[PDB]
């Protein structure tokens, strides 16, 4: 419960907060193991 | 096809080396010529 600040002469909220993580195992397939392999080819 | 692509590389070094270069040795030599080409044929 968010309470606004004080007037000398916004509004009072309600906020839910969602942290979320990101799975990555698709940006592990398609992006990452195809770099690695492409490098030890440029090595 | 990256593996491939590294024993291509390695099997071109195979190929294209030379007598100023390296040393052909006898072990390797006897190995590659006699041994192998009678085990895989
Ligand atoms: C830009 C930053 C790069 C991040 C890459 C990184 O952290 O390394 C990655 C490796 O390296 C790979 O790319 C893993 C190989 C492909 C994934 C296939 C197996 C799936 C892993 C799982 C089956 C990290 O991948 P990891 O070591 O598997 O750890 C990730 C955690 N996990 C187990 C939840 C997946």
């Amino acid at each position: 419960l968010i309470q606004p600040s004080v007037d000398p002469r916004r509004r009072e909220e309600v906020t839910f907060y969602l942290i979320i993580r990101r799975k990555p195992l698709f940006y592990l397939v398609n992006v990452i193991a195809p770099c690695i392999l492409i490098t030890l080819l440029a090595i | 096809v990256t593996m491939v692509v590294v024993i291509c590389v390695i099997v071109l070094n195979i190929h294209f080396r030379t007598p100023s270069t390296h040393v052909l040795s006898e072990p390797v030599k006897k190995l590659f010529l006699e041994t192998l080409p009678e085990i895989l044929h």
